């Protein structure tokens, strides 16, 4: 259980790393603001 | 499936192999490989362009991927699985006896010798998410 | 003079060379001693919650087994060498 | 078929 | 027996397969032609994927490798089959 | 790792 | 002499190999042909792989970049020679 | 449904998309177009990106391969559609 | 004579391979043993 | 000046040496054509490297893109240029 | 705005830069053309790089694909445009 | 065998010599190599 | 044979032999030098 565990947690927190949202979960990188590059601000994700 | 019933598609070859590797799971292509056999590989090989250049650029690699050129996969027929990709590592189990037990019977035919040898292997899929096939239907 | 030559052979019975490929090299070979080898799968996962601090959590999620039975059959060939050969025939026929 | 100027068959 | 079996097939090649085409005017085509062989000569209207639509006053036997979306049937007196 | 009463869990 | 041998035939390359078809509707043809030039002028069918067959309305001079399984007798009028 | 998507639109390729040009004379093109379906029949003129703008005597359907930026209206009688 | 045999089991539980790419291997991990984890970034820099 | 040269010459590239063919009938071309440019309407007769010949009902300006080894001069009535 | 630049033109492509040609019939082209876009119908000589020069009998809209380095004025009755 | 009696195949060439490859075993190719003089394997270089 | 269980195996096949006889000729080269050459010749001619 804890081999099947730890890698169900692996799994788990790398979902929240990229579209997880702030509640009691990693803020994935998608869920901040992205702006259009060239109207780059710094509290926001550039993308073309 | 590849589309038309005896080769591959007739528009877009070569992408239901592209997709075939694409649709195995992240983890099993870390170490996976193609399976086919000497006349797949040859019927493979001889895919080319719109130019006639072969669009495929010792373990005989397609798309990166190693290949095990076996002999008895089935050809490409009308619904065969001539290809077969997966990570057999995981994907099938061999169990088997690592000797070979060799008896020499010098006794029933009497002025003979008459070696009686005899291996015991067994193995099926272990994981049927580990192997991905390619039919040749529609 | 011509029966004064005594042609020279081979060191070892050569033999034609087919195909070793075998996908024994790259599929999973265990060695067992028994009658049928039954590995076993998870064909399921786990489930996570990501907890408060106040959830009193609850059951989550068990992965479910599936045993699969490999009958671990036999293969065997009995060539038939005469006595008369083993013994006149410099190279080895029982290795061979 | 398409926008060459080639003396092609297609 | 195709020789030119195994051959990719470009946007630039023949037609392989082909297909007569109804101006529905609300849907899009089934699929998108390389060309449009023209079976009876009139006027014509095909789409882009931008909606640019405009109206082609083509002759009977002509093909024109144009590649719509859609064929309208306001403005359409030519009926073509699609090539691919 | 569920029960040992049915085979699948 | 050939200053382009050793090059590819691709499918757009000029024609190597023609063969007079004949219109035999039961059977496919013995090789599909890249295209059709119309020997003389009239209406022939054509049919894909997948069965589709329509009938060209074809000019006689006319060459059709188009390339089909099968050429059925029942609407043809017009005799081509297949080129490959 | 489009098969020959994920191909790359080269220039000898088919049209992707099309508009209707206006002989503006004095701005270039917005988009300059691969060929040049002629709508009506009639002169125009044409200018290259080096300023060599000739008349071309066109004809009604006739379909020409030349690259243009900028399309003048003092010699064009005749309409046509840019593909590209 | 042929409830004599008993079949061998594996010698550990297998299960099926899931996906481990988890971002965790190209960014930063700092073992933190606290509540909170405060980077201190610049958003500028200086003139020269 | 060329800006063109250091470009390979392929099959579907524009001719880039011509001579005229006289149909000799018995002896091959010394050059085979990539295509032949007609002088003068008529018939003439091609023939493959594979033996298949047949005859060509061919316009005046007619350019049709066949390669062929041998033109023969018995139903041939069509004077034509070879492009290469 | 060209969504075609940076694209490498080559000789099956379109035509880039135009420009009319005058039968000097002494001194080779400027720059030798991918094709001739015919003005007016006629009959106009070309001449290849191995001097095999001979006579087209072009028509009006005929656009040719042959690259000829001098165009002689001796039988030259077509006015031409060559494109590049 | 290669299609025309002169030279390589002209409808598709580079088969004649995939099938020759393809026409030995999987296990015979494990080191094999193909046997040219020099004006042969220019006319294989010279195929465009 | 993928013999059975109880099968009664009977015989099997014995792959043949064929003998290959290599001749084992020979190849002659017989020049003729001046012996007046041997000795006003620094270079070793017997050598070479």
């Amino acid at each position: 259980l804890a081999n099947r565990i730890a890698d169900k947690f692996a799994r788990a927190e790398a979902a929240a790393f990229i579209s997880g949202d702030g509640v009691d979960k990693p803020t994935g990188f998608l869920t901040k603001t992205k702006v259009a590059n060239g109207a780059w601000a710094w509290g926001s994700l550039g993308y073309v | 499936a590849t589309g038309a019933a005896g080769d591959f598609a007739a528009v877009n070859a070569s992408d239901a192999v592209v997709d075939l590797v694409y649709a195995l799971g992240a983890e099993y292509r870390a170490n996976a490989s193609f399976v086919m056999n000497s006349k797949t590989a040859g019927a493979v090989r001889k895919m080319k362009d719109a130019d006639g250049r072969f669009l495929w650029a010792e373990p005989a690699r397609l798309m990166g991927y190693p290949v095990l050129i076996a002999e008895d996969m089935p050809d490409i027929a009308a619904n065969a699985y001539a290809i077969a990709f997966g990570d057999f590592g995981n994907g099938y189990t061999i169990a088997e006896r690592p000797d070979l037990r060799v008896l020499r019977d010098p006794f029933s035919a009497k002025p003979h010798v008459l070696f009686y040898a005899s291996k015991r292997v067994g193995g099926d899929v272990s994981d049927f998410a580990a192997i991905k096939l390619l039919k040749f239907a529609a | 003079g011509g029966y004064l030559v005594d042609p020279q052979t081979s060191e070892t019975i050569r033999g034609v060379l087919r195909s070793t490929a075998s996908l024994r090299q790259i599929a999973s070979v265990v060695n067992v001693e028994a009658t049928s080898f039954d590995v076993l799968v998870d064909k399921t996962d786990m489930g996570s919650g990501w907890a408060s601090e106040t959830a009193a959590l609850s059951e989550t999620a068990t992965p479910q087994i599936d045993r699969i039975t490999i009958p671990l059959h036999e293969l065997a060939a009995m060539p038939k060498a005469s006595q008369r050969l083993l013994d006149d025939s410099a190279f080895d026929i029982e290795t061979w | 078929i398409a926008l060459g100027l080639g003396l092609g068959l297609a | 027996m195709d020789v030119f079996a195994k051959h990719a097939v470009s946007l630039e090649s023949p037609a392989v397969r082909h297909y007569e085409i109804t101006p529905s005017d609300s849907t899009d085509l089934a699929r998108r032609p390389r060309a449009l062989r023209v079976q009876t000569g009139g006027t014509l209207v095909l789409r882009d994927e931008t909606g640019i639509t405009v109206t082609y006053t083509v002759f009977a036997g002509e093909i024109l490798p144009v590649r719509p979306v859609r064929v309208l049937a306001t403005g359409t007196t030519a009926t073509a089959v699609g090539w691919e | 790792a569920l029960n040992s009463a049915v085979a699948a869990e």
